């Protein structure tokens, strides 16, 4: 998931942001 | 923008200033 | 352990450690 | 919520531990 | 996303979060 | 300045761009 | 609470939350 | 020590707890 | 350098960056 | 103490390094 | 002061605490 | 530069205050 996507690789702010409320 | 490489609690910092207000939820694998 | 008055990312900061794996939500609308 | 219980008022590493999932 | 106060520490690593690779200057003289 | 756009007043990420070599 | 993981500064954020107005000794090997 | 195990291991904040002053 | 105000957790860091190796204690109540 | 120091008050990198062990 | 190894944001902190008020720049390569 | 050096290796403070505006 998220969590180990940008750790394990890289992702975007706009991934990030669809784990906003 | 740029991608982001975050580990540990930097994801939750950057989880923090990309949602702000909203919040957000902060689930990772098992 | 302590209270102290945890705020925005370090409020975040503190529910990684606390919360780990188990994940978080961080909702302060509410 | 948690703002008003942790960072108004102060909480505890229990009380934050209300927020995990 | 959203627009919050971001100080000091936090402000530079939101800057760190925003340009990453392409740096960034924090002149707070302005 | 930056600190007075983002810490003082609020700013977007997007306004932090602003900042970015 | 869960168990973890903590490098460097994280330690230090760590003893930080889970100490508070104690503080803390933060004694690293050599 | 405490420092090299909570990096290279794990370690409980109950285990950091014993730092506290 | 220069001096800044250095608080709570960012004080910690601070203590962190500057001694490393050597630790430190950190005993707000004094 | 360190809290009215550099906290209340402000210090240099080099006060900091008073509370170096 | 003691040596640092400082990767991602951490430099970015630490430059904050270096400079304060003098602000700083943040180039890495590439 | 500074930033690959203190990543890859180690770096002081006082080469960081070069990097100070
Ligand atoms: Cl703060
Ligand atoms: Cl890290
Ligand atoms: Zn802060
Ligand atoms: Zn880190």
């Amino acid at each position: 998931g998220i969590v180990e996507q940008c750790c394990t690789s890289i992702c975007s702010l706009y991934q990030l942001e669809n784990y906003c409320n | 923008f740029v991608n982001q490489h975050l580990c540990g609690s930097h994801l939750v910092e950057a989880l923090y200033l990309v949602c702000g207000e909203r919040g957000f939820f902060y689930t990772p694998k098992t």
